[PDB]
């Protein structure tokens, strides 16, 4: 659920 | 370059950076993940190395991004590495490293690797 | 962390960065290859995730140098990812990415990955 | 997998792998750059991690081709590390490390990173 | 090399390897990660590019290990991709990957990286 | 506790 | 003109 | 005779 992903 | 590069990018996943080029190699601005709200915004800084070119080679730059802002602290950091291509499609190709804060147990597992392909739209 | 990242680090080469790291996540500082003249001093940005830690993790950070100065233009930048890891013998291990600006058909190969550890020593 | 594995692969750049999965995780074949010719096959062989999956996973694997045969040594080796995922448009998914034997002094930079995704059609 | 290369190498974690260069390229070996027990052996394959140096280099190898055995399946392989230096203390410096099978949403973070020294003692 | 690692 | 590009 | 190598 890394920032760097989608989403979040 | 510089002029080129600033502006708003766009890469396959859905997320969209906005950067300036500063004149003598700065590179600032923000990257935001997804959703359109103010938490998913992190600052950006990086540089570029402009130069006189007289064959269409790209121009090399590399930003960071640390994963904490108002609403989120994820205890890691992401930097980009690649170069910059202008024209009718413009592209920024990359290769990034993300490293999380691990214990030193853990360290030999605490960087991903990977690519992104940033466009205009 | 912050305080402890702030100040010279060496790293198995020969080279030097001296880096102070602000209050809201930068790094800014300098780096410099080797002789010590100023002929190797490069600028360097980037920025490190600051967290409340109850365990013994390293603090996640990042910086770009992009190889120009006035002496240079190496057409290219380097981007180190990794942790910083306080006490008797802080260091801060990394993974680094550097490309170099190339042609299209080149692009291919124009990225070389490493690593580097930093101590104060 | 291992069937879905066993076959003819294409790249985005035109290199052509032919690849067999055996029972026991073993990968064996050819890597063929261009032309179209004896010239340009270099042997490859690797392992894949064969997994009961239960909810879409790509099936992990990694090969190595040394960069000699009887018309070419370029005194290099090529791994490439990824997964397969199968379906309609099966593709397998990697990132690779080209490493060039170099004196000790040049060993920092004997390590090039990239990916490729290669597909069946 | 070849000569060189066969043997035992063990590296700063605990783990050793034990491998074969034949003849024509190839490498044959295990690789066993800790305890000392058969559960800990996994298969390794890869390749090396033999070449008259007339220069001090090092010979440019890879290989891979996928994370299954009779008594673990960890659904993922690493390569590792580098080159060995003989002599007194003779080593062999590399890079790796570590890619893990996931589903297409997790594909952007499913490859590790890192490094290994090994050496004969 | 990836067999890569220290121990198993 | 290494062997892992186009052409060669 | 790269700015990251020593010496230069």
């Amino acid at each position: 659920c890394h920032p760097q992903g989608p989403p979040c | 370059a510089e002029a080129g590069i600033t502006g708003t990018w766009y890469n396959q996943l859905g997320s969209t950076f906005i950067v300036t080029a500063g004149a003598d190699g700065a590179l600032t601005g923000t990257y935001e993940s997804a959703v359109g709200n103010a938490e998913s915004r992190y600052v950006l800084t990086g540089r570029y190395d402009s130069a006189p070119a007289t064959d269409g080679s790209g121009t090399a730059l590399g930003w960071t991004v640390a994963w904490k802002n108002n609403y989120r602290n994820a205890h890691s950091a992401t930097t980009w590495s690649g170069q910059y291509v202008g024209g009718a499609e413009a592209r920024i190709n990359t290769q990034w490293l993300l490293t999380s804060g691990t214990t030193e147990a853990n360290a030999w597992k605490s960087t991903l690797v990977g690519h992104d392909t940033f466009t205009k739209v």
